[PDB]
């Protein structure tokens, strides 16, 4: 029940499930933001049949990505690289989960996504650089979590001025060609962090 | 509303 992917593959196959995952979001959002106008008969009605069409194949996916990671990725992970890579997906599904999630859903998804993210943070800061591309981007979507989800804007700038700061720190030794990665991570986390100050 | 890692 093992599975092991190479970096390209597995790359690869996030880029692809990514780009299904946040088209569906951005739909998701846009429905909501018509039912909302529209709430302030047979209209509303169909919108409703949409958001509910949209929230079922969002889940559908979610779920489904989440089952291959636990049943075959996570266990089956020997790097720590891949193993913060397969943790920072879990989270980042129980959190796309939770975005729209009612009730104790909501909750459920929400503790499976910290959860998730603390694990991987549990390792990375133990086995990657603060320069590593991984790190950064576990970093810079477990800030969002906290800002977005959990409604933590005080953890969620501590975490990115952590990150930006221990990066910006070990910049200095590091190669070129391996910096060049890190810069676009590290801008984003410096964007959000002017945001949301 | 906040960005997140570029996948």
């Amino acid at each position: 029940m093992d599975v092991e992917l190479t970096v390209e593959e597995r790359n690869l196959l996030s880029v692809a499930y990514k780009n299904v995952i946040g088209a569906r979001r951005a739909s998701w959002r846009i429905i909501s933001s018509i039912e909302q106008k529209e709430e302030n008969e047979d209209k509303l009605k169909m919108i409703r049949e949409y958001r509910q069409m949209v929230e079922t194949e969002l889940k559908l996916i979610c779920c489904d990505i989440l089952d291959v990671l636990d049943k075959h990725l996570i266990p089956a992970a020997n790097t720590g690289e891949s193993k913060v890579f397969y943790y920072k997906m879990k989270g980042d599904y129980h959190r796309y989960l939770a975005e729209f999630a009612t009730g104790n859903d909501r909750k459920e998804a929400a503790e499976n996504s910290l959860v998730a993210y603390k694990a991987a943070s549990d390792i990375a800061m133990t086995e990657l650089p603060p320069t590593h591309p991984i790190r950064l981007g576990l970093a810079l979507n477990f800030s969002v979590f906290y800002y977005e989800i959990l409604n933590s804007p005080d953890r969620a700038c501590r975490l990115a001025k952590a990150a930006f700061d221990d990066a910006i720190a070990e910049l200095d030794t590091l190669s070129e060609e391996s910096y060049k990665d890190s810069t676009l991570i590290m801008q984003l986390l410096r964007d959000n962090l002017t945001l949301w100050t | 509303r906040a960005a997140s890692s570029p996948d």
